[PDB]
RNA sequence: GCCCGGAUAGCUCAGUUGGUAGAGCAGGGGAUUGAAAAUCCCCGUGUCCUUGGUUCGAUUCCGAGUCCGGGCACCA
RNA sequence: UAGCUAGUAGGUGGGGUAACGGCUCACCUAGGCGACGAUCCCUAGCUGGUCUGAGAGGAUGACCAGCCACACUGGAACUGAGACACGGUCCAGACUCCUACGGGAGGCAGCAGUGGGGAAUAUUGCACAAUGGGCGCAAGCCUGAUGCAGCCAUGCCGCGUGUAUGAAGAAGGCCUUCGGGUUGUAAAGUACUUUCAGCGGGGAGGAAGGGAGUAAAGUUAAUACCUUUGCUCAUUGACGUUACCCGCAGAAGAAGCACCGGCUAACUCCGUGCCAGCAGCCGCGGUAAUACGGAGGGUGCAAGCGUUAAUCGGAAUUACUG
RNA sequence: AAUUGAAGAGUUUGAUCAUGGCUCAGAUUGAACGCUGGCGGCAGGCCUAACACAUGCAAGUCGAACGGUAACAGGAAGAAGCUUGCUUCUUUGCUGACGAGUGGCGGACGGGUGAGUAAUGUCUGGGAAACUGCCUGAUGGAGGGGGAUAACUACUGGAAAC
C-alpha cells in the first residue's frame, strides 16, 4: 500500500473483516441450530432456535453485513422447513 | 613511500604542488621559470592532477613564504616569481576568496615589479596618516557610542588599504582620487545577520547614505563567496565614508575564502576518476569500467537523474550504471551513426560478444601440405 | 504556395494570354507567345487527350494563381455544391478575394492583387483581410484602407482596369478606391476559352 | 589497458630476420560475328595498409598510426 | 477440424446469490448440441465509425465517443452501495532491490522518463486560471483528468518566399542548319509594397464564480445566525514578450524534390558498350542510347517532394448490383 | 435544402479479335526511409516487447465525526538584563489551525493498454427474477444504557519491515 489512505483502508478492512466474520459466523451457527433441530425432527426445539436467531439475522441485515433479501431468504427457507415438519 | 606512510590524500597533495611549481623550469632556468609560466603546466596534465583544494592551499602558502624571501634575495628573479604571483597566484587566491593571501601576494609582487610606484604610494600613505587615523577614530567613536547605547554590540574598526589596491584605485580614479577619503575603510563585524541589518539602520541615522552606493552582497553573494553590506555615507568631515558591515562568519569567509603587459575525466560513485576521449557516451564509460558491465548495462544515471544513452558525457559529472544479470548488447551500439560508442576499443569489445555467441582455408591447406 | 518565376513562360506553354502581366505594354511584344517555352518550343507537340485536359487545368490554376492541392479542394467544394460543377469551380476561383480585387482594378495583375491582400491593403465590410483565397460573398463591399489608398501602384491598377473590360457582377469607385460584389459570376461573365468541363473530367480519373 | 597475428593484380590466394611479385579465374587486344559463344591466337592487366627508419640494396627487419582477427586482463 | 458433452440436457428437493439460473450438492430421467457447421484448431477486442467505392461492396477499427476485457504471471477472497479492486489485502510463481541473512520491499498497459525491441512515434514542462472529479458547511487542499506549454513537416489547411516594370533580347550557361535561340522579362537597373520573421510599444477574450460589508424577504419566542435576492468594494490567468493593433528600417532573412522511351505531363546534348547501370509493367544498354550518369531545357507537384509498406479503387479480376 | 454518381491504359501475336493474368495512372495512412526544409493555425504522434524498469509526481480529503496537540501564531498566569514598556523565557488546546491517529467518504471515478475473449464479449432489439453510495421526492422515527479500541505512556523483541 503506497498511499496512506490505502494503508488505512487495509488495516480498517482487516479490522472490519474480523468484526464481520464474528457476527456472520455467529449467525451461521444460529441458523445451523434451527437446521439441526429440523434434521432431528424436534419441532418445538426448531421453533425456539428460529426465535433465537431470526432477530439476530434481522439485526445483521440492518447493519449491512448480510443483505436484507438474504436475511429474508433464510427466514423463508427456515419457515418453510419448520412448517413442513409441523 | 609518501603514500605508504601518509595516505592517498597526502601523496595526491604533494604531487599536485610538485605539478604547479613544475620544477620543469623551476630549476631548468633556475631562475624559477616553470614555477612561473605553466607553459601549459605539465601540459593540460594540470587537468589530470588531483582537484583536492589542499593542493592550491599548500601551493599558496609555499609561494607566500617565497615572496617574503623574495623581499631579500636573488635580485632579478625577485622580478620573475613576482610576475608569476601577480598574474596567476594572487587572482587565483582572489577567485577562491582568500583575500588575506591575495593582498600579501599583491603587495610583495608589486614592490618588486614597480619599485617607484610601490615607494611613491607608500610615502604618500605617511603624508596623511594622521588626518586619516584621527577621522577614522572619530567615526568609529560615534558608531561605538550610539550602537552600544541602542543595545547592539559588534567590532567596529578602521582597516588600512593595501598598497597594490591603493595603486589600483589611483588609476581607476585619477584626478578624483582622494588620498584621505579613498584610503579610509570602516568595518563592522557583527554577531548576527540581524545585527548587520541593525547596524546598517543606525549608521544611516547618524550619517546620510549617498544615493547609488549601497550594495547588498549578503543578499547577492559574489562568485568567490564574498558577502557583506557596503554603504558609503556622508561623514562629518569626509563627503564620502566607506563602511563594510558583515557577520564574523562572513568576515572569516571574506578574508579566508576556501580555507573556511581532447579527453573527458569522469568521476565515479566513490571518486576513482575514469579517462575517456571527448565525445564519449555512458555506454563507452561502462565498457571501460568492464566489458561485462557494458554487456549488462541497462540504464545510465548522471548525478542522480537518468540520461539518454545517446547523450554524450561531460567532463567531471558523476555517473551511475544500472545493470542486468544477463549480458545483452544491442547490434545498434556497433552502428556509429546513432551515436552510442565513440571509442574504437568499446566497439571492438561489443563486436567480440556477438562472435562469441556465434561460435585462411588456403593457408591451412598449404600448412598441411608442408 | 505561389509561383515565383517567369510569368510569361506559363502563358506561352498554355498558348493564350493568362493576364499574368498588367497589360500596359502588350503580351505579344514582351514574349514569343506563339512558341512554347524552351529549346523545343518550335517542335509542335502532338498532344494527348489527358494532356490537353491537364494543360487546361494548368491554365486555370495559373490564371488565378491557385496551386494544385488548393485547386483540387476548390473542385471538390464545387462538386459538393449544387448545379454545374465546372461553373461552380469557376465561381469559387473568381470569388477569391485577391481575384476580386484584381477585377475591380486595385491589382494590375492578379499577383499584385494577392500581394496587396497579403499586405493588409484590402478590407471587406470594414474588416482587413490578409487572405487571398477569401470567398467574397454576394452583397459584400470591398475597399482599400486609408493607409494604402495613397499608393501609386493602386492608381496604376485602376487605370489599367479602366483601359480594359469591366465585369458585370462587380461595382467599383475609382476615387474612393472601393466597390461592391453584387452576385456570383455566371459562366457568360467569364471568358469562353476556359473549358471547365475538361478540368472536371481530369478530377474524375 | 596490454599483448599477439593478419593486411599482396578485378577477385581467390602464392611467395617472409632482405634481391624489384606470381598461379587460377576474371580482363584485355586481335582473327570472326551484328555482338557473342565456341574456335584460334597474343598479353600482367598490381598504391605488397599509408607514412618514417635500418641499408651498398626492403613485400619482408624496427618504429609509427590505421584497419581487421584473436587472446588476455579489467566490476564504480 | 464431424462427431461432441456426465454437471453434460432436463427434472424434484436442498443449499447459495442482491437477483433468475447446474450457480452448487443429493437422488432420478437420458438426454442436449450438430453439416442452418456443434466440436477442435488458427486469428481477433467489439461498435459508433474510418478509408475506399457511383453504389452495392471491400478493407479496416490509431485519434474522438460507447460497450467489453486486462493491470508483473497464476489464483483467492476481504472491505464495500459498487471490486473479486492499475497506484488496496492474502498466497504462490518468475523477475529487480534492500538486508545485520533472520527476513523484507516492489509492480509505469497513470504522466513524464530510461533501457530494450523496432523502419518508426515527443519533454523527468507549467498550472489548477477554466472545464470536470474527489472530499468538506465552507474557505480550501489534492487532481500528470483536464488545460496549456515543449519536441517531430507526421497530416490537413492557410500564408509567405516579393509586386509592377524592364531589350542591350546584356553577360555567363546550354544547344547550334553557325545565322542565332534558348535560358528569358528571366537577371541587373528603376519604381512600389512590407505577409511572416526582427525590434519597441500598446493590448482583448478565455472569468463565471468566491470574499467582505450591507438592505430586503424566507425561518423562529426574536430586528440574532443561516438561507435566498440585490448592490457597491477590491479581486481571482498556468498559457503569456498570448490573440490582436500600431510604428520603425529595408527585398532585405523564407525553394526544393520527382520525373521527362511507351504507358505518362515533359528532350536535346556524353562516357561507355549487354559493361557500368536502369526498371512499376513493356522493356532500355553488344561503338552513333529522347530509357543508364551528367549538363542545359522542360514537366509535375511545392515546403514538401519522392521511394517503400499497407488498404480499397481501377480489377465486371469472386460478377448481390455485375 | 440533406449521397446530383460510374473514364481507362500497357503488356500474350508477324498482325487480329477474344479469353486471361500480371501491371500503371486515383484516393488513402498513427506511416517509415531518402533528399531537402520559412512561418503559422488546427490536428496527430510506440502500430513492434501485455518486455524490463532507476527518479519524481498520477488520490486524497474532511478538526463543523472524535479524543488530542508533533510544529506554528495569538492571547492568558508567573518571572528575568529591567530602554518606565514591553521585547523575552516558562506553563495551559483557551482560540486560528494541524503532525500522527481513530472515524467518514473517496481509493469501483478519472487515466491506461488491447494480452485474453469468436462469446458470463460487442451491436441491435426485446425482456424479468434483481441490487443501487452520494443526489433526490415522500412518509415516520432519532429514547435510554453500555463495554471496548487505537491515539498517548513505561518496560521491551526486531538490522529494518514491523
Ligand atoms: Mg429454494
Ligand atoms: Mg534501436
Ligand atoms: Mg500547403
Ligand atoms: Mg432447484
Ligand atoms: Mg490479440
Ligand atoms: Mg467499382
Ligand atoms: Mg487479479
Ligand atoms: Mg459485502
Ligand atoms: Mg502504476
Ligand atoms: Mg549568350
Ligand atoms: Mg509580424
Ligand atoms: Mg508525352
Ligand atoms: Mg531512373
Ligand atoms: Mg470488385
Ligand atoms: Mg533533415
Ligand atoms: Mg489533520
Amino acid at each position: 500500500a503506497n498511499i496512506k489512505s490505502a494503508k488505512k483502508r487495509a488495516i480498517q478492512s482487516e479490522k472490519a473483516r474480523k468484526h464481520n466474520a464474528s457476527r456472520r459466523s455467529m449467525m451461521r451457527t444460529f441458523i445451523k441450530k434451527v437446521y439441526a433441530a429440523i434434521e432431528a425432527g424436534d419441532k418445538a426445539a426448531a421453533q425456539k432456535a428460529f426465535n433465537e436467531m431470526q432477530p439476530i439475522v434481522d439485526r445483521q441485515a440492518a447493519k449491512g453485513l448480510i443483505h436484507k433479501n438474504k436475511a429474508a431468504r433464510h427466514k423463508a427457507n427456515l419457515t418453510a422447513q419448520i412448517n413442513k415438519l409441523a | 613511500v609518501l603514500r605508504e606512510s601518509v595516505g592517498k590524500s597526502v601523496v595526491n597533495l604533494i604531487h599536485g604542488v610538485r605539478d604547479m611549481a613544475a620544477i620543469r623550469q623551476l630549476k631548468a632556468t633556475h631562475t624559477d621559470s616553470v614555477s612561473s609560466e605553466q607553459v601549459d603546466n605539465v601540459r593540460r596534465m594540470l587537468l589530470a592532477m588531483v582537484d583536492d583544494f589542499r593542493c592550491v592551499v599548500i601551493k599558496l602558502a609555499e609561494r607566500i613564504a617565497h615572496l617574503r624571501e623574495v623581499k631579500d634575495a636573488p635580485e632579478d628573479e625577485r622580478v620573475l616569481a613576482a610576475k608569476e604571483c601577480t598574474n596567476i597566484y594572487a587572482p587565483l587566491a582572489n577567485r577562491l576568496g582568500i583575500g588575506q593571501l591575495k593582498w600579501e601576494l599583491e603587495d610583495y609582487c608589486f614592490r618588486y615589479l614597480h619599485p617607484t610606484e610601490y615607494k611613491r604610494i607608500a610615502k604618500l600613505l605617511h603624508e596623511r596618516r594622521l588626518d586619516r587615523e584621527h577621522y577614522i577614530e572619530e567615526f568609529v567613536g560615534h558608531l561605538r557610542a550610539e550602537m552600544k547605547a541602542e543595545g547592539v554590540k559588534a567590532e567596529v574598526y578602521g582597516r588600512p588599504k593595501h598598497i597594490y589596491s591603493i595603486w589600483r584605485k589611483m588609476q581607476k580614479k585619477n584626478l578624483a582620487f582622494d588620498e584621505l577619503f579613498d584610503v579610509r575603510a570602516v568595518r563592522i563585524v557583527a554577531e548576527r545577520l540581524q545585527d548587520c541589518y541593525a547596524a546598517l539602520g543606525i549608521v544611516h541615522t547618524h550619517y546620510r547614505h549617498l544615493p547609488d552606493e549601497f550594495d547588498d552582497y549578503v543578499a547577492n553573494p559574489k562568485p568567490n563567496g564574498y558577502q557583506s553590506i557596503h554603504t558609503v555615507v556622508l561623514g562629518p568631515g569626509g563627503k564620502t565614508v566607506e563602511i563594510q558591515i558583515r557577520t564574523k562568519q562572513m568576515h572569516e569567509d571574506a578574508e579566508l575564502g576556501v580555507a573556511a603587459e581532447d579527453r573527458v575525466y569522469v568521476f565515479t560513485p566513490k571518486g576513482d576518476v575514469v579517462d575517456l576521449p571527448a565525445g564519449s557516451t555512458p555506454l563507452d564509460f561502462a565498457y571501460h569500467i568492464h566489458s561485462d558491465v557494458g554487456h549488462r548495462c541497462i540504464g545510465a544515471k548522471i548525478g542522480g537523474r537518468i540520461v539518454p544513452f545517446t547523450y554524450q558525457l561531460q567532463m567531471g559529472d558523476q555517473i551511475e550504471i544500472i545493470t542486468q544479470k544477463q549480458p545483452n548488447p544491442s547490434r545498434d551500439w556497433l552502428n556509429p551513426n546513432l551515436g552510442y560508442v565513440t571509442t574504437s576499443r568499446g566497439r571492438s569489445k561489443i563486436h567480440a560478444w556477438f562472435r562469441k555467441q556465434d561460435r585462411a582455408a588456403i593457408g591451412g591447406g598449404d600448412i598441411r601440405l608442408n | 504556395a505561389r509561383y515565383l518565376g517567369p510569368k510569361l513562360k506559363l502563358s506561352r506553354r498554355e498558348g493564350t494570354d493568362l493576364f499574368l502581366k498588367s497589360g500596359v505594354r502588350a503580351i505579344d511584344t514582351k514574349c514569343k507567345i506563339e512558341q512554347a517555352p524552351g529549346q523545343h518550343g518550335a517542335r509542335k507537340p502532338r498532344l494527348s487527350d489527358y494532356g490537353v485536359q491537364l494543360r487546361e487545368k494548368q491554365k486555370v490554376r495559373r490564371i488565378y494563381g491557385v496551386l494544385e492541392r488548393q485547386f483540387r479542394n476548390y473542385y471538390k467544394e464545387a462538386a459538393r455544391l449544387k448545379g454545374n460543377t465546372g461553373e461552380n469551380l469557376l465561381a469559387l476561383l473568381e470569388g477569391r478575394l485577391d481575384n476580386v480585387v484584381y477585377r475591380m482594378g486595385f491589382g494590375a495583375t492578379r499577383a499584385e492583387a494577392r500581394q496587396l491582400v497579403s499586405h493588409k491593403a484590402i478590407m471587406v465590410n470594414g474588416r482587413v483581410v490578409n487572405i487571398a483565397s477569401y470567398q467574397v460573398s454576394p452583397n459584400d463591399v470591398v475597399s482599400i484602407r486609408e493607409k494604402a489608398k495613397k499608393q501609386s501602384r493602386v492608381k496604376a491598377a485602376l487605370e489599367l482596369a479602366e483601359q480594359r473590360e469591366k465585369p458585370t457582377w462587380l461595382e467599383v469607385d475609382a476615387g474612393k478606391m472601393e466597390g461592391t460584389f453584387k452576385r456570383k459570376p455566371e459562366r457568360s461573365d467569364l471568358s469562353a476559352d476556359i473549358n471547365e468541363h475538361l478540368i472536371v473530367e481530369l478530377y474524375s480519373k
